[PDB]
């Protein structure tokens, strides 16, 4: 059986950037297939045979090996070049088997999130439940801190966060935070307040609002 | 004279193991699969006498001697 | 050259039976050879069964192999896979593939959209879906709240607003129930004039919902 080691796991690269990407086998193997994945997204076929290129797959884009070693590169980086990279052994007697994936993303310039609140609707709170949702849109790199705040009482296990994959167009990351409480506890208090803390922010923005304004 | 082989496809029901004069890593296009098989050649009074096939379009057999010689050696089409 | 559409995933329960189904374009479905692949989610992807042109070879993954049986229809152009004694590792993503044989080389094309299978002890639940009510910018948005198995779809306008749009992967509650939000930046000024609907769709509950999300004082 034949076991396929990926290198790295993930790598961040500027545009432009050259990129190489390892897949090791456990034994020989006669020739290597490469998967592209995006996310949400079926894998494509990318590289068949070692060194062959899919339709519609950028020239950019190589392939390379022999043996047990196996890499794909890629001549610039670009935006649509963000994706999980998957490489596929076939030229055996069963079973085929997959790497465990390399993580492509992309260097950016540092981007501020723009932040928003969300109030609990109408809706919800007459079902009996209340969820405040804090927005983080349009913003890089991916490390932030959302920090919940009710009546000016920091709010710790209450919240849940989200984060989505790298858009493929500006490269940005968003983040959705939500603070779940019960109806009553949501009327019990005034001031909802939620603290965004990153690198493109000189220093923390709050959004905020008022419980029935 | 005779050696230990990898054993995978047909002629290994339901062995993993094998033992010939030569063992043998095949290939051949059927039905839409690439179909690859692992064994062991031995040579008997009459029938296939070689190992080793004459290669034909859509088949390849590559054969080696030594315990276990077939297990990094593959059967590549031209 | 050929399309494939995954079918009859669901949510299950343990040591029960499923059967999927992949419906191809055609009638090229009996020109190659058929591939299960399926990816847990979080998780890389995993090969689980093997069928031939006319159902000569047939393979499997050893973790599937005994409990899983594939099938084939060329007449219907259906590739089947039969999944009894189903474990909670089971619970994946399930794509169809085709095998594309040339004299050099083959490899796995034409993956579809795939099909869901949980298997788990937990029933179905349909989501409540609220509206994230509404700078020359103005976000807005929907929670889709305290649903089970996934998946959930969302779209804005019935697909006809895709820019600026974030569906959030999906959280698992304390519950042991899934929350996801998808939002949208608009203009602050086509508000209360251009209408916004949210179209959320959770087939393991067999629930839609639309939802118009509206500011108000």
């Amino acid at each position: 059986e034949i076991v396929l080691t990926q290198s790295p796991t993930t790598m961040a690269a500027s545009p432009g950037e050259k990129v190489t990407l390892n897949c090791l086998a456990s034994s020989s193997v006669s020739y290597m297939t490469w998967y592209q994945q995006k996310s949400g997204a079926s894998p494509k076929l990318w590289i068949y045979g070692t060194s062959n290129l899919a339709s519609g797959v950028p020239n950019r884009f190589s392939g390379s090996g022999s043996g047990t070693s196996y890499s794909l590169a890629i001549s610039s980086m670009e935006a649509e070049d963000v994706a999980t990279y998957y490489c596929l052994h076939l030229t055996s007697y069963p079973p085929y088997t997959f790497g465990a994936g390399t993580k492509l993303e992309l260097k950016r310039a540092v981007a501020a999130p723009s932040v928003f609140i969300f109030p609990p609707s109408d809706e919800q709170l007459k079902s009996g439940t209340a969820s405040v949702v804090c927005l983080l849109n349009n913003f890089y790199p991916r490390e932030a801190k959302v920090q919940w705040k009710v009546d000016n009482a920091l709010q710790s296990g209450n919240s849940q966060e989200s984060v989505t994959e790298q858009d493929s167009k500006d490269s940005t990351y968003s983040l959705s935070s939500t603070l779940t409480l019960s109806k009553a506890d949501y009327e019990k208090h005034k001031v909802y307040a939620c603290e965004v803390t990153h690198q493109g922010l000189s220093s923390p923005v709050t959004k905020s609002f008022n419980r029935g304004e | 004279k005779l050696y230990m082989c990898v054993c995978e496809g047909l002629s290994c029901g339901n062995e993993d193991h094998c033992e010939g004069q030569q063992c043998f890593s095949s290939l051949s296009i059927n039905d839409g699969f690439h179909v690859y098989q692992k064994g062991c050649f031995q040579v008997y009074e009459q029938g296939k006498m070689t190992c080793k096939t004459p290669p034909s379009p859509g088949q390849a057999v590559e054969c080696c001697q030594g315990d276990w010689c077939n297990r990094n050696i593959t059967a590549q089409l031209p | 050259e050929v399309q494939l559409v995954e079918s009859g995933g669901g949510l299950v329960q343990p040591g029960r039976s499923l059967k999927l189904s992949c419906l191809a374009s055609g009638s090229t479905f009996s020109n190659y050879g058929m591939k299960w692949i399926r990816q847990a989610p979080g998780k890389g992807l995993e090969w689980v069964a093997s069928i031939s042109r006319s159902s000569t070879y047939i393979y499997y993954a050893d973790t599937v192999k005994g409990r899983f049986t594939i099938s084939r229809d060329n007449a219907r152009n259906t590739l089947y896979l039969q999944m009894t004694s189903l474990r909670s590792e089971d619970t994946a993503l399930y794509y169809c593939a085709a095998a594309i044989s040339t004299p050099f080389y083959w490899y796995f094309d034409f993956w579809g959209p795939g099909t869901v299978v949980t298997v788990s002890s937990a029933s179905t639940k349909g989501p409540s879906v609220f509206p994230l009510a509404p700078g020359g910018t103005a976000a807005l948005g929907c929670l889709v709240k305290d649903y089970f198995p996934e998946p959930v779809t969302v779209s804005w306008n019935s697909g006809a607003l895709t820019s600026g749009v974030h569906t959030f992967p999906a959280v698992l509650q304390s519950s042991g129930l899934y929350s996801l939000s998808s939002v949208v930046t608009v203009p602050s000024s086509s508000l209360g004039t251009q209408t916004y609907i949210c179209n959320v769709n959770h087939k393991p509950s067999n629930t839609k919902v639309d939802k118009r999300v509206e500011p108000k004082s």
